[PDB]
């Protein structure tokens, strides 16, 4: 009771890697005389080899000093490997500070096995270099970098990344410039782009005649060409774009940016439309570059985002509309104060028709997520409390409220400045935030009061999204969540109606449901025509990257809508584009194979929920249709040999008869034992001495 | 908007069912 | 809690007036009725347990979609009109429904029953994986499977083994529960089996142990019941009328098919009759692993030694073999069963079935 109550309420973290840590350092969690009582259990299970039942009593007492004293002699491999899947969570609560104090004893020895899983999860600087010390094979150092680079989370933005990615010659560092491209989505994403040329499906691309019909003509080309490069249709005819004017010209050029996605340099081909005559033509160029460079902060071999950042300055409107929205996508993973310093005075007056600052709240959320900055924390906090300029309407108030409900993830003591803005103005989405602060601060979740308390407020749109994230890691509230999702689907306001399909579309890939598609039938005509115009596009968001199969019931609903008017001809094209989006095969991944969570994919869901509402109530901008591409993760399963470089090798079959390096597949395991941390996705395999083969 | 009209069928009509239906069901039907 | 304090609390205060008009129609002396037929004219048929069958008018309380023929509702003593519907969460509507998604049993874990796998795989997995092969021949793949033998070996293992490779949800329905306690629910439970599994249909329906309802005798009276014919006649129309690509599957189990209704068989819809095969060394070790897990055994006790010399016993005698071995330790007052008790109990059960087969034949 002394160590539990002292380690319960605190503003700091828990655990230390120092060898002289008795857990008496700093704040005193327990008396000095009572410390020897916890060590009395160590000599008991030491000779008896009771480590199986010794961990059971170690997690209940919550003592960080007991673990490093228990492990002394004999084998550090089999004994420590059992603690990998046992120690961190047996009980519903999560204590991550136990494995941190045991690093000092292993520092002189460690092992090839237990030092692997220590580099992921918390990911301390001493844990990553620990496995590199006992590994004398440069091949095994490569495999350890694939699971770490895909984790992102803590270390993302500039000042950490690309500084380590340079590299030198040493045994304790060994980060190659090629490993950053192989581990991270750099080289492998380009092979999938070229491999789609042979596997491409039929194309609906047509240019028609009239400019009113050229808007839907070029717009569908952006969805069809995702992951595909077609230079024949764009270069041969330049009239299918320029004929569009107003807000349609910006969305037409953005479709070309999807062609150049995952390319070395996409700015050269888009330079022709960068400056011609009219600002409306110049506006679409900025939105197209952000789509082509989305997913990579530094590019591949060159930082192509250096020139894009300098184009944000402009007194005009249509260009500034696509400058804030277009650039707020490709900058994920790269933090710079030059774009923040220029955007701060523009977002002060927040005038929609002139400066078009309404998208500044969504741009700052997708870029700076998972970063540490004192400039954006202080400036937005003062502007929110002062309520300066003309700000009155709740629309812009909810933008700054939901923008600050993101950046504080992965912070700790920096969250206290954000909490002042949350408790200032009450919001329906900010009531559930107070109980979710302990998720990131206490390093994990699953307590009774951290889940069930969210279900009482539901029986607005932010609380239902958090249920899907907690149910993936809990076997209790997961079964009862299926019933609560059906009652929240029918409600007066449209905010909760539009949130459910976005959350169910990810769950429904492996679990189709008839009740979800049947609601979308009556979801079209309800009250206002704005819901009907948004209903056609909402039914395509769930079927993105999938055709026929389970969607055959949903496909019949979109076939009855062709053209009911001049505008309906364009609206129905948005449904056909998402159906064939990515040549018919795509996916949505909110997590990775490292058993962690990415704050970028989570921030893209909250950003998409705020935007995209142009056809629905609260008209903002028609350029928000491309927001979905910011959160779409690639789908591939790689394979490697002992050389570490990409090479053709055969693995287990997928969903198409063989899977090579750079070919599409998802959720496929392997029976071959790898070197270090055999998992899904990219892995370096090996062959047993029994049979000798090159495949 | 449509939430009131859904329950309106079971509310406004219930008032008429008190006098109208009970009189038609008189005689232990 | 905090969010709903400013929402639900002022909501119930404004909705209190509508609740006062409800209770006036509700009334204190309520009763439980029984539905028969529902018509769009707001009229129904209700019965209280003393059987005064009535006919009354349906008032306005809840949507008609919540009302289903054959259910229980609420009544009042004045006009006997329906004042509300009874909650069905406590009383199960079907007989026995257990939904098992992606079970543990597979084709490789059932032992030497592979001879039975080749027959069930062609009638289940083959039309599901490659439905286009039957379109060229213009034939309907049989959705039914007739199982023989005793439970615990052939019927229990193979039932859940087919759902693993086909990625199907296992539904176990007791066959002796097809006549359930009430008159008029025969055609209702038959539709609920195909209705729940008809929307999605990654599922296979399983039925076992029918000794009764398959026999209509010479009439529905003089010892017979009408509930027997309600389920049998409706099951024939639902199985023959419903055709699909091989998603929905219904598999029954019976020891003797001579007593079943030949009209219910409907030849050509179910072409699959699977016999019972004897377990090999692999299957017998699976039954022993369940009982010997909690049973105490020394390091000299091996599952391969017991199955080496055996009379090839069924699942009932194998379970009784380990049962008799435990009585030898109770008479000697010991908690540890040695290897001699398993060998001694194996010979006793083996000699209780077949020994000399009445030696003869010259």
């Amino acid at each position: 009771d002394q160590v539990e109550k002292d380690a319960e309420d605190e503003t700091s973290s828990d655990g230390s890697k120092s060898d002289g840590s008795a857990a008496t350092s700093g704040f005193e969690f327990s008396k000095e005389d009572t410390l020897r009582l916890c060590l009395d259990i160590v000599p008991y299970f030491l000779k008896h080899n009771g480590e199986e039942d010794a961990v059971d009593l170690l997690l209940e007492i919550e003592s960080i000093d007991k673990l490093p004293q228990f492990v002394d002699e004999n084998t550090f491999q089999r004994v420590c490997q059992y603690m990998v899947a046992c120690v961190p969570l047996l009980p519903p609560p999560e204590d991550v500070a136990f494995l941190k104090t045991a690093y000092s004893i292993y520092l002189s020895q460690n092992e090839l096995t237990d030092a692997i899983a220590l580099a992921v999860r918390l990911g301390e600087e001493d844990m990553i270099r620990s496995v590199f010390d006992a590994t004398s094979d440069p091949v095994m150092h490569k495999q350890l970098a694939y699971i770490l680079a895909a984790q992102k989370t803590s270390f993302e933005y500039e000042g950490v990344q690309d500084i380590i990615g340079n590299g030198k010659l040493s045994e304790h560092f060994l980060y190659l410039a090629k490993e950053l491209n192989l581990t991270g989505p750099k080289v492998p994403e380009d092979i999938y782009k070229s491999h789609l040329d042979n596997s491409k499906s039929v194309f609906s691309s047509a240019g028609l005649d009239s400019a009113q019909q050229n808007l839907a003509s070029s717009f569908v080309n952006g969805f069809l060409n995702l992951g595909y490069c077609n230079d024949k249709l764009i270069v041969d005819n330049d009239n299918w774009v320029y004929k569009t004017k107003g807000d349609g010209m910006t969305s037409a050029v953005a479709s070309i940016g999807s062609i150049y996605q995952w390319n070395l340099d996409g700015l050269q081909q888009l330079d022709k439309y960068l400056y011609v005559d009219e600002p409306e033509v110049k506006a679409g160029a900025l939105l197209g570059i952000g789509i082509s460079a989305s997913g990579v902060h530094d590019g591949e071999v060159e930082p192509a985002l250096l020139l894009l950042q300098d184009y944000v300055t402009n007194p005009d409107t249509k260009i500034s509309s696509a400058a804030i929205l277009g650039l707020g996508i490709a900058f994920a993973g790269s933090k710079n104060d030059e774009v923040l310093g220029l955007l701060l005075p523009i977002a002060a007056s927040t005038d929609l028709p002139i400066e078009t600052a309404a998208m500044a709240s969504l741009a700052l959320a997708h870029v700076f997520v998972g970063t540490c900055n004192g400039d954006i924390t202080t400036s937005i906090m003062d502007n929110f409390l002062e309520r300066t300029a003309i700000e009155l309407k709740t629309d812009w108030v909810r933008f700054l409220a939901l923008a600050l409900g993101i950046l504080y993830m992965g912070q700790g003591e920096q969250v206290d400045d954000v909490l002042e803005t949350i408790s200032a103005i009450e919001h329906p989405m900010t009531s559930a935030i107070e109980v979710l602060v302990g998720s990131c601060a206490y390093t994990g979740t699953g307590d009774v009061l951290l889940i069930q308390d969210l279900l009482h407020r539901l029986t607005l749109a932010y609380a239902v999204l958090g249920i899907a994230l907690i149910a993936l890691g809990e076997d209790i509230g997961k079964e009862m969540s299926l019933r609560h999702f059906g009652h929240l689907m029918h409600y007066g306001n449209e905010h909760i109606r539009r949130m459910v399909p976005l959350a169910m579309g990810i769950v429904s890939v492996s679990d189709p449901q008839m009740k979800v598609f049947d609601t979308l039938t009556r979801f079209s005509h309800d009250a206002d025509l704005e819901v009907s115009m948004n209903s056609i596009f909402a039914m395509g968001l769930c079927g993105a990257g999938t055709n026929n199969a389970r969607l055959a019931q949903l496909l019949r609903q979109l076939a009855s809508y062709y053209s009911r008017e001049q505008d309906a001809l364009f609206i129905t094209r948005l449904a056909q584009g998402l159906l064939h989006l990515g040549k018919g095969t795509m996916t949505m991944d909110v997590f990775n194979d490292a058993h962690v969570l990415n704050k970028v994919t989570l921030a893209s869901i909250l950003t998409t929920a705020v935007g995209l509402v142009s056809p629905s109530f609260m008209l903002k901008h028609h350029q928000l249709f491309y927001m979905l591409n910011a959160g779409i993760r690639p789908k591939f399963i790689l394979a490697l040999n002992d050389e570490g470089e990409p090479i053709k090798v055969n693995v287990r079959v997928g969903q198409p008869v063989l899977l090579n390096h750079g070919e599409r597949a998802e959720l496929e395991t392997d029976e071959y034992i790898s070197y270090t941390s055999h998992i899904e996705g990219v892995v370096i395999l090996k062959k047993n001495p029994d049979y000798r083969e090159e495949e | 908007l449509k939430q009131t009209e859904n329950d309106l069928k079971d509310i406004e009509a219930r008032i008429k069912e008190k006098a109208g239906v009970k009189e038609s069901d008189t005689g232990l039907a | 809690f905090v969010s709903n304090s400013e929402i639900l609390k002022p909501f119930e205060k404004k909705q209190e007036e509508e609740k006062k008009q409800l209770e006036e129609i509700r009334g204190n002396p309520l009763s439980i009725g029984t539905l028969e037929e529902i018509i769009d004219d707001d009229h129904a048929i209700v019965t209280s347990p003393t059987m005064p069958d009535y006919y009354v008018s349906i008032l306005s309380f809840v949507d008609k979609e919540l009302l289903e023929p054959g259910c229980s509702v609420l009544l009042h003593h004045k006009t006997m009109s329906i004042v509300g519907v009874l909650q069905d969460d406590a009383d199960p509507m079907v007989s026995v429904m257990k939904m098992d998604k992606s079970p543990t049993e597979s084709y490789s874990d059932i032992g030497g029953l592979e001879s039975q796998i080749q027959e069930i795989k062609e009638s289940v997995e083959l039309p599901l994986t490659h439905p286009e092969l039957y379109e060229e021949m213009g034939i309907k793949p049989p959705k039914g499977v007739i199982l023989y033998g005793a439970p615990g070996t052939g019927k229990t293992l193979l039932a859940k083994a087919v759902a693993n490779q086909t990625s199907a949800t296992f539904l176990r329905i007791v066959g002796s529960e097809l006549i359930q306690k009430y008159l008029g629910d025969g055609p209702r439970l038959c539709r609920q089996i195909f209705k729940v599994a008809g929307e999605n249909a990654p599922s296979i329906v399983f039925i076992d142990e029918i000794d009764a309802i398959g026999t209509k005798r010479y009439d529905s009276n003089s010892g017979g019941e009408r509930e027997i014919q309600r389920t049998m006649l409706e099951l024939l129309n639902q199985l023959d009328g419903f055709d699909d690509r091989g998603d929905v599957k219904v598999i029954m189990a019976t020891n003797k098919i001579e007593t079943l209704d030949p009209a219910l068989i409907r030849p050509g819809r179910i072409d699959r009759k699977i016999l019972f095969e004897n377990p090999d060394l692999s299957t017998k070790k699976k039954i022993l692993g369940i009982h010997t897990s909690k049973m105490n055994l020394s390091e000299d006790v091996n599952l391969e030694t017991l199955v080496t010399t055996k009379d090839d016993l069924s699942g009932a005698d194998i379970q009784a073999m380990c049962t008799e071995a435990g009585l030898l330790a109770l008479r000697e007052r010991r908690m540890q069963v040695t290897a001699e008790d398993f060998k001694q109990a194996k010979e006793r059960v083996m000699k209780n079935k077949v020994e000399e087969n009445l030696e003869g034949l010259y």
